[PDB]
């Protein structure tokens, strides 16, 4: 009955849409369609507070850079994501997403979210990354990045397994209720 | 529903000095309504940046969507915070407002602009999304 608006941003393919749908529909979306513009809604109760959360889904592809700012007005909390199986997605956090969000939305609380947590200890994933001299993002690296960009909090989740999904939105709601 | 008779009525009733810059750079005016083709018209509400609503007539043409405010017995092109209220159907996408069953989003994808429109009911909101979408798609 309290209304709040959440906007999710982050690199192409890092799991933003699957995270929203898993949360609001409790179903993992099977077919990947890259996002241009969508929006969803879910109710959540937190700390005895009942909140209707508007979920504004945005395009990770830079081809839609012009379009993303239409989603930022009136935002109460931002989920800024990277994928734990993609150290390059983490490095776009200070190089692209934070400067964009600080330009349009400078005083809006950010939850830094590492997605795809299921892949951290997945052997296939580690094996492929190692061929590239890469490793899955470690939780300390995510926490360090959260401090560097001044995020409200830091969470990790897997939409695929549902691990951590409820806690991400609990925290985002607490942040949305702040100020 | 007599579409051409309705369009003539809307033309005759809009104010000859009313104009609206489209996001392309093209200026739309009364005379530009003259030889358009009407798909549907009806009363709807636009949502301001401040969050408040204003009643308008939505006039969907085969190629454009137009919002008109009534002013002293005549139509004028609706004002909405510097946003263009004459909208090309090319590169336009339409979506439900998930948190408001009476609402729809129009996002013009030329810089782009988004406009939030509320029908008087969910059925009307659905009905409007349909016909806007059919017309975009030429069906
Ligand atoms: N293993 C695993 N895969 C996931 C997880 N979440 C999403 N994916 C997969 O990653 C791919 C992209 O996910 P998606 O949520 O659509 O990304 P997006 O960030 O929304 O992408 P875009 O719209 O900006 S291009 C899909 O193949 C999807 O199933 C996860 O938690 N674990
Ligand atoms: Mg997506």
């Amino acid at each position: 009955a309290i209304r709040k608006k959440l906007v999710i941003v982050g690199d192409g393919a890092c799991g933003k849409t699957c995270l929203l749908i898993v949360f609001s529909k409790d179903q993992f979306p099977e077919v990947y369609v890259p996002t241009v513009f969508e929006n969803y809604v879910a109710d959540i109760e937190v700390d005895g507070k009942q909140v209707e959360l508007a979920l504004w889904d945005t395009a990770g592809q830079e081809d839609y850079d012009r379009l993303r700012p239409l989603s930022y007005p009136d935002t109460d909390v931002i989920l800024m994501c990277f994928s734990i199986d993609s150290p390059d997605s983490l490095e776009n956090i200070p190089e692209k997403w934070t400067p964009e969000v600080k330009h349009f939305c400078p005083n809006v609380p950010i939850i830094l979210v590492g997605n795809k947590k299921d892949l951290r200890n997945d052997e296939h994933t580690r094996r492929e990354l190692a061929k590239m001299k890469q490793e899955p993002v470690k939780p300390e690296e995510g926490r360090d990045m959260a401090n560097r960009i001044g995020a409200f909090g830091y969470m990790e989740c897997s939409a695929k397994t549902k691990d951590g999904v409820r806690e991400v939105f609990e925290m985002a709601t607490r942040a949305a209720l702040q100020a | 529903y007599e579409k051409k008779v309705r369009l003539n009525e809307i033309y005759t009733k809009t104010d000859s000095k009313s104009i609206m810059r489209m996001k392309s750079g093209q200026m739309f005016a009364k005379e530009d309504l003259k030889r358009k083709k009407l798909v549907r018209d009806g009363s709807v509400f636009l949502k301001n940046a401040a969050g408040r609503l204003k009643e308008v007539q939505a006039v969907l043409l085969t190629d454009i969507l137009v919002f008109l405010q009534e002013k002293d017995q005549k139509y004028i092109f609706a004002s909405l915070d510097q946003k263009s209220t004459v909208i090309s159907l090319k590169k336009l996408i339409v979506r439900e407002v998930a948190h408001e069953e009476k609402g729809l989003f129009l996002i013009s994808m030329g810089d782009p602009e988004m406009v939030e429109v509320h029908a008087s009911s969910k059925e009307e909101r659905n009905s409007w999304i349909q016909i806007i979408q059919d017309t975009i798609n030429h069906h």
